[PDB]
C-alpha cells in the first residue's frame, strides 16, 4: 500500500517543496489507504561510485519513478545515464528534467526513459514556422554535434517533405577546429543568406568570431540561434540584432518539480485502478527476473493527458517529448535582450517591441540573391566551341572572318590534356564560337556577368558506382554542376529521361537526329537496319565516345546489347580522336549528331554521312532545379527562336560552306 | 598485457580452457609480459559488473576487458560501454547481450562488439533481394526505434543501386492498431515482398493481423531481421513457416574461438602499437579517487590468422559472418545460407516453396519449366558482371555444374537467358498469369531410351520431376506416345547444309 519515489536533488529548499508536494499529492486524492515516501540523495564529485549509490538505494528502496533535477553542474558532460540504464534493465522511467540531448530520444538505447522537455530540433519546427511567416525557402544547415546531427537531419527531412524543398547546403564535422571560414565563404557565394547552427557554446562563439572577422554579419545575412548559442562567450561574441530563442521556465525549477510531483502522481493513481500489479524485486542479490508490467507502465505513462500546472498542457507524443510549449523569441538590440516574440504550440505572434534588423530596415531582408556572375562550364565541341591559346599573356588575337562580323572571344579557363597526360596544367585561354554567341545574345537580353570555365574531361557524365558502399554518383559536367562548382552548363546537352528525372530542362535551341560517319560495293550503310551491324565481326569497326548519352539510349534499348557488347572494347574519350582514327582508315562507322558532321563534310569531302535520320531530338541549355533563372532565359531563347537570330547563327557556322 | 577475461554464462562452461588459451596462443610475444585473468560470474546485476571492474582495474592495472553474455538484456553493453567511457580501457562484448547491436558510441568510450548491425544486415537482405528479382515489394514501420535510419538507409539504397526498385509507400503506425485506420494501409497492400521492423510482441500481433487479413499466402513473402527474432527455443505457433531471418549466430564458431580470436586483436594491437609509441600500459589506479595514447582510432587496420576481423568507424566488423535461415515445415531455425567477405554465398540457390505455409492452403499454381540450351531458341549467357542482375529481357536460371568427376557434387550456378522461347516463355506469363519454375537439365540432350530409361527433358517430364517442356523438341511417334503435345506453332523441318 506505498508508492516509493527516488529522486537526485541537492539543495534542501528543493527537497523541501518535494516532499511539501509529496504531501500534498495525497489531498484531493481522498482518504485512499496509499502511501507516498520520497528518498533524496545528494551528489559526489565523481559519477561511477554515484551510479552505484543512487542504483543500489533505489534496489533497496523499491521506487518506482526517478527524477534528476540538477541544471548547474560544473561536468558538462550532463548523464543521467547510468541510474536511467539501470532502470531499463528492469524498466523502470527515470523522468528527465535538466537535459534535451538527443542521443536519450532513442528509445532503442534508453529504453525506459521519459521527459518533459524536448529536444532542440524541435526548435527547428519552430523555425519552420519562420518559414511559414517570413516565407523563406532556402537554407544553409551547419552542425557540429554528430550525435543529435543526424537527428537534426532527419527532423529537417521531415519538415521539407511536405514544401518538398531541398535544403542548399549541409555541414557535418569534428568539433574543436578553427579553419571552417573556407565553407563559411562557400555558403557566403550561395544565393541564400539563411544560418541555422546546432553546436555547442564554444563552436557557436568560434563561428561568431569567424563571421565577424570576415565580416559575414552584415545586410541580409540571416542569423538564427537558440538557447545555447546565446550563452557564456558566445553571446558576448554575438552581433547586435540576432535572433534567439528562449525556453520559458526552462531553468526554473520550482514549479518544474511540483509539475512532475503532479504528473507522476496522476499516473500513479491511474495505475491503482487496474489489475496486474507487479513489485521491482531485491535485484541486488540474486534477483535478476525483470518487472513484468515494464511496457504495461509504460503505456500507462504514453497516453497520460494532464489540465495542472504553471506550464499548461503538458502532453506526451509517441517519443514522451512535451506537446504545446510555450517558447520566447528574443532579440539583441545593443548588446541588451528584447524580447520580439511569443508561441504557442502552433503559432507565433510578435509583440508590441519591433523587430530591428542587423542591416537595413525593420522588415524581413530577402536574402535571397541570385547570382549576377553565372558560372559556365562546358565541354569542347568541335564546331561549336572554338578554344585558342593566347598570344602573348592571356590575351585574343581580335580576328575578323569573312562576313564582317568580329569575333567576339572570351578569356576561359581550361586544363590542357588528361589526367594521365597532363598531371596538372590549366591555363586561361580564349573560347569562342556558337553557344558563346549564345551567351553573348543572353548577356545581351537580359543584364548578367558570368563566368566561362571547362569541365576536367572529355566526357557528359554517367551514372556510376562509386567505389565504396555502393552509392551511385555522377561525373563530367553533371558532376560538376551537382557539386556546386557549376552554374549553368552551355552545352548541345543529350535530352533523355533520365537527367529529366534529377534537373529541369529548358526548351531545345538545336533540333537534329543521327548520323554514320563513313569515308568515301556497298559504301553506305543506311542506319541501324543493316543485318551485318546486327551480328558483327571484327571488319566492320563501329564504336562512340566512352561515357556519352549515346551509350544511355543504347542501353535502354534492350534489343541492341549486341552492339552495346560491341562498341565497348573501342570507345575513345573525344570525337576528334575518332575523326582521327577514321581519317587513317581504321574506324568504319560512327553514330553522331547530324550538323556537326555536316560541317566537317563541308570541310573535309572524304567525310560522308549516312541516309537515314533516326532519334529526331533536341539539343537545349544544361540547368538547374527550381530556380528564377529558368522562365526569362527561356523567353530569351523563343525570342531567339521567333526571329533571324537563328538564320544568323546558320550563317555564322551552319549556312557557310566552302 | 594484463587483460581479464570475465564471463557470464548459464550453460556449463569451464574455465581451465581460458587457462590454457594462453600458452600456445601468441607464440610471437612482441609484449613481455602477457597475463590473463579468467573469470565466470552468476548473476547479471550491473552492481557486480561495477565491483568486478573496481576488481580488475585495480588488480594490477588490466587493460584488457572481455565480456560474453547469456542473457537476453541489451543494457549490459551500454554499461559495458559506459565503464569504457569512465575508466578509458577498450573492452571487448563477445556473445549475446553483450554483442547486441547499439545505436551509436562516443569518443570518450573505447568499447566495441564482435556482431553485425542492422545496416549491414539490410544491406544483406537487399542483396538477397537482388539476387531473386524481387524488385516489387513493400515496407512496414512500427514505433519500435531505431525506425527513420532504417527507412532512410533503405531510401539512399534504394537511390544508389542499379535494380530501380519498385517500393510501396511505407506503412507507419502509431499506437497498437486500431484495425481501423491501420486497416486502410494493410488493404493497401497488393505486392509479394514484405519488409518489417518492430519487436516480437508486436509481430504476433502484426502476424495475427496479417493471417487475418490473407497476407501468409504463398506469393507473399515475409522477410524480418535478428532483432525481433529472439531465442531459438522460444517459437510461438503464429510464425509462417517460411519466415526469412539473418543473423550472425553461427553454431559452427563456439564462443571460445570467438574469444581466442579477440585475444589476437588485442595482442596485435598492443604489438603494433608498442612499435610505434613505448608508454603504452596506462590505466586508471583505483574506482575511488576525486589520456592521449589510444587504441581507439588504431586497430581499424587488423588482420589475426587471415580472418578479416577488421573495425568500422561506428566499432563494428567490416566483414562480420551473417547467417541466413528460414523456418522450416518442423517449427525449427533451419541453418541455410552464410556470408563472404563482400558477396553472398547459397548453399540453397534453390529457392524452396514452403507453399503450405498453414494446413488449410490448397494451392496449385507453380509450374516446373525446364528446357535445352539452343543457339536461336535460348541463348545462355553469364550474369552481367557491372549490375549482377539479369537484364530486363532475360531472365535468371540454374545450372548444376560438376566440378570434377571424381565427386557427384556441383553447383548451381545462375546464369541469364533469352532469345525466342524465354520470349515465348514471358509472353505466356503475361496472358496466362502464373508463376514458373525456370531451370536447366544437366543430364543431356532431348531424349533417348536406352532399357525403358530416358534421359534428358524426357527424363525429367515423363518421370514427373517436371510439368511441361516449353523448350524446342523434336516430335516423333513414342514421344507422342509417353506425352501429350500441344498444337504446332513453328513449322520446323529438316535440312541438308551444302556449300
Amino acid at each position: 500500500k506505498i508508492v516509493n519515489i527516488g529522486a537526485v536533488l541537492s539543495t534542501r529548499k528543493h527537497e523541501q517543496m518535494f516532499r511539501e508536494a509529496v504531501n500534498q499529492a495525497n489531498k484531493r486524492h481522498g482518504s485512499w489507504k496509499i502511501q507516498l515516501n520520497a528518498t533524496s540523495v545528494t551528489h559526489k564529485p565523481n559519477a561511477i561510485q554515484m551510479a552505484l549509490s543512487v542504483c543500489e538505494d533505489l534496489i533497496s528502496s523499491q521506487v518506482y519513478a526517478i527524477l534528476v533535477s540538477h541544471p548547474p553542474t560544473p561536468n558538462d558532460h550532463f548523464t543521467p545515464t547510468p541510474v536511467s540504464y539501470t532502470a531499463g534493465f528492469y524498466r523502470i522511467p527515470v523522468l528527465g528534467l535538466t537535459t534535451r540531448m538527443s542521443i536519450y530520444s532513442d528509445k532503442s538505447i534508453h529504453l525506459s526513459f521519459l521527459r518533459t522537455v524536448p529536444p532542440y530540433s524541435h526548435q527547428s519546427s519552430v523555425w519552420f514556422e519562420m518559414m511559414r511567416v517570413y516565407n523563406w525557402n532556402h537554407i544553409i544547415l551547419l552542425v557540429s554535434d554528430d550525435h543529435e546531427g543526424r537527428a537534426a537531419q532527419k527532423r529537417l527531412e521531415t519538415l521539407l517533405e511536405e514544401r518538398e524543398s531541398k535544403a542548399e547546403k549541409v555541414l557535418q564535422f569534428d568539433p574543436g577546429t578553427k579553419n571552417v571560414t573556407a565553407l563559411l565563404m562557400e555558403a557566403r557565394e550561395l544565393e541564400a543568406r539563411v544560418i541555422i547552427l546546432s553546436a555547442s557554446e564554444d563552436d557557436a562563439a568560434t563561428v561568431y568570431r569567424a563571421a565577424a572577422m570576415l565580416n559575414m554579419t552584415g545586410s541580409g545575412y540571416v542569423w538564427l540561434v537558440g538557447e545555447r548559442e546565446i550563452s557564456g562567450n558566445a553571446l558576448r561574441y554575438a552581433p547586435d540584432g540576432i535572433i534567439g530563442l528562449q525556453l520559458i521556465n526552462g531553468k526554473n525549477e520550482s514549479a518544474h518539480i511540483s509539475d512532475a510531483v503532479g504528473v507522476v502522481a496522476q499516473a500513479v493513481h491511474e495505475l491503482l485502478e487496474k489489475e496486474n500489479i507487479t513489485d521491482p524485486p531485491r535485484g541486488c542479490v540474486g534477483n535478476t527476473n525483470i518487472w513484468k508490467t515494464g511496457p504495461l507502465f509504460k503505456r500507462v505513462l504514453m497516453s497520460s493527458k494532464y489540465a495542472d500546472g504553471v506550464t499548461g498542457r503538458v502532453e506526451f507524443n509517441e517519443d514522451g517529448d512535451r506537446k504545446f510549449a510555450n517558447y520566447s523569441i528574443m532579440n539583441l538590440q545593443n548588446r541588451k535582450l528584447v524580447q520580439v516574440g511569443i508561441y504557442n504550440g502552433t503559432h507565433v505572434i510578435p509583440n508590441d517591441r519591433k523587430i530591428i534588423w542587423p542591416g537595413g530596415e525593420t522588415e524581413k531582408p530577402r536574402g535571397y540573391q541570385m547570382s549576377t556572375r553565372l558560372k559556365i562550364v562546358t565541354i569542347h565541341q568541335e564546331p561549336f566551341v572554338y578554344v585558342k591559346p593566347t598570344m602573348s599573356d592571356g590575351t585574343c588575337k581580335e580576328e575578323f572572318t569573312v562576313n564582317g562580323d568580329p569575333v567576339k572571344k572570351v578569356i576561359c579557363t581550361g586544363p590542357n590534356d588528361t589526367s594521365p597526360g597532363s598531371p596538372r596544367h590549366t591555363v586561361p585561354q580564349c573560347c569562342y564560337g556558337f553557344c558563346i554567341d549564345l551567351l553573348i545574345k543572353l548577356a545581351r537580353t537580359m543584364n548578367f556577368t558570368y563566368e566561362v570555365h571547362l569541365v576536367a574531361d572529355g566526357k557528359f557524365g554517367t551514372q556510376e558506382r562509386v567505389n565504396n558502399s555502393n552509392k551511385k554518383e555522377w561525373n563530367g559536367m553533371m558532376g560538376e554542376l551537382l557539386s556546386g562548382q557549376a552554374d549553368m552548363i552551355v552545352a548541345p546537352l543529350t535530352i533523355n529521361n533520365e537527367r529529366a528525372q534529377y534537373i529541369e530542362f529548358s526548351k531545345p535551341f538545336k533540333y537534329q537526329g543521327l548520323t554514320i560517319l563513313v569515308k568515301k560495293p556497298e559504301e553506305r550503310i543506311t542506319g541501324i537496319n543493316d543485318p551485318r551491324l546486327r551480328n558483327p565481326s571484327d571488319k566492320f569497326i563501329y564504336a562512340t565516345v566512352k561515357q556519352s548519352s549515346v551509350d544511355i539510349y543504347f542501353r535502354r534499348q534492350v534489343e541492341l546489347s549486341t552492339m552495346y557488347r560491341h562498341m565497348e572494347k573501342h570507345n575513345y574519350e573525344s570525337a576528334a580522336e575518332a575523326i582521327q582514327a577514321v581519317r587513317d582508315n581504321k574506324l568504319h562507322a560512327f553514330i553522331w549528331d547530324s550538323a556537326v558532321l555536316e560541317f566537317e563534310a563541308s570541310q573535309k569531302c572524304d567525310l560522308v554521312t549516312t541516309g537515314e535520320l533516326f532519334f529526331r531530338s533536341g539539343f537545349g541549355i544544361g540547368m538547374r532545379k527550381d530556380s528564377p533563372w529558368k522562365q526569362n532565359v527561356s523567353l530569351s531563347i523563343l525570342k531567339s527562336h521567333e526571329n533571324g537570330f537563328m538564320e544568323d547563327l546558320d550563317k555564322t557556322w551552319v549556312r557557310y560552306q566552302e | 598485457l594484463n587483460i581479464a577475461v570475465l564471463l557470464g554464462h548459464s550453460h556449463d562452461v569451464t574455465e581451465r580452457e581460458l587457462r590454457n588459451l594462453w600458452g600456445p596462443e601468441q607464440a610471437t610475444g612482441l609484449p613481455l609480459d602477457v597475463n590473463v585473468v579468467a573469470l565466470l560470474m552468476n548473476r547479471t546485476d550491473p552492481k557486480s559488473l561495477i565491483t568486478h571492474v573496481c576488481d580488475l582495474m585495480s588488480g594490477a592495472r588490466i587493460h584488457g576487458l572481455v565480456f560474453g553474455d547469456d542473457t537476453d538484456q541489451e543494457a549490459v553493453a551500454q554499461m559495458l560501454d559506459f565503464i569504457s567511457s569512465q575508466t578509458f580501457i577498450p573492452i571487448l562484448g563477445i556473445h549475446g547481450g553483450a554483442s547486441m547491436i547499439m545505436a551509436d558510441k562516443d569518443p570518450t568510450s573505447t568499447f566495441f562488439q564482435f556482431g553485425a548491425s542492422i545496416q549491414q544486415q539490410a544491406t544483406v537482405m537487399l542483396k538477397i533481394m537482388q539476387d531473386y528479382d524481387w524488385h516489387v515489394f513493400s515496407l512496414v514501420t512500427t514505433i519500435f526505434p531505431g525506425y527513420r535510419d532504417f527507412i532512410s538507409f533503405i531510401k539512399t539504397t534504394v537511390d544508389n543501386s542499379f535494380v530501380g526498385w519498385d517500393m510501396q509507400n511505407v506503412i507507419t503506425l502509431d499506437t497498437s492498431f486500431e484495425d481501423a485506420k491501420t486497416q486502410v494501409q494493410l488493404k493497401k497492400i497488393h505486392s509479394s515482398v514484405i519488409l518489417l521492423y518492430c519487436s516480437k510482441d508486436e509481430a504476433v500481433l502484426i502476424l495475427s493481423e496479417a493471417r487475418s487479413l490473407g497476407l501468409t499466402g504463398y506469393d507473399f513473402f515475409w522477410i524480418v531481421p535478428s532483432l525481433v527474432s529472439g531465442n531459438t527455443e522460444l517459437i510461438p505457433k503464429e510464425f509462417p513457416s517460411g519466415l526469412i531471418s539473418v543473423s550472425y549466430d553461427d553454431w559452427d564458431y563456439s564462443l571460445e574461438a570467438r574469444v581466442r580470436d579477440g585475444l589476437g586483436i588485442l595482442t596485435t594491437a598492443a604489438s603494433s602499437m608498442l612499435e610505434k609509441f613505448s608508454y603504452i600500459p596506462e590505466a586508471k589506479a583505483s574506482c575511488y579517487g576525486q589520456p592521449l595514447h589510444t587504441l581507439h582510432q588504431f586497430m581499424v587496420n587488423v588482420t589475426w590468422d587471415g580472418k578479416d576481423l577488421s573495425f568500422t568507424e561506428e566499432g563494428y566488423q567490416v566483414h562480420p559472418r551473417l547467417v541466413v535461415i528460414v523456418l522450416n515445415k518442423d517449427r525449427e531455425w533451419e541453418k541455410v545460407g552464410k556470408w563472404e567477405n563482400q558477396t553472398l554465398s547459397l548453399r540453397h540457390a534453390v529457392w524452396p516453396r514452403y507453399k503450405s505455409f498453414s494446413d488449410c492452403e490448397p494451392d496449385d499454381n507453380h509450374l516446373s519449366i525446364v528446357t535445352l540450351e539452343e543457339a536461336p531458341f535460348v541463348i545462355v549467357e553469364d550474369i552481367d558482371p557491372l549490375t549482377e542482375t539479369c537484364v530486363r529481357n532475360t531472365v535468371p536460371c540454374r545450372k548444376f555444374v560438376k566440378i570434377n568427376n571424381s565427386t557427384n557434387e556441383g553447383m548451381n550456378v545462375k546464369k541469364c537467358c533469352k532469345g525466342f522461347c524465354i520470349d515465348i516463355l514471358k509472353k505466356l506469363s503475361r496472358t496466362v498469369k502464373f508463376t514458373y519454375d525456370l531451370y536447366l537439365v544437366t543430364n543431356g540432350k532431348h531424349g533417348k531410351k536406352v532399357n525403358n530409361v530416358w534421359n534428358g527433358m524426357i527424363g525429367e517430364v515423363v518421370y514427373q520431376r517436371a510439368v511441361m517442356a516449353v523448350g524446342s523438341l523434336t516430335i516423333n511417334e513414342e514421344r507422342s506416345e509417353v506425352v501429350d503435345f500441344s498444337v504446332p506453332f513453328v513449322e520446323t523441318g529438316i535440312s541438308v547444309m551444302v556449300s
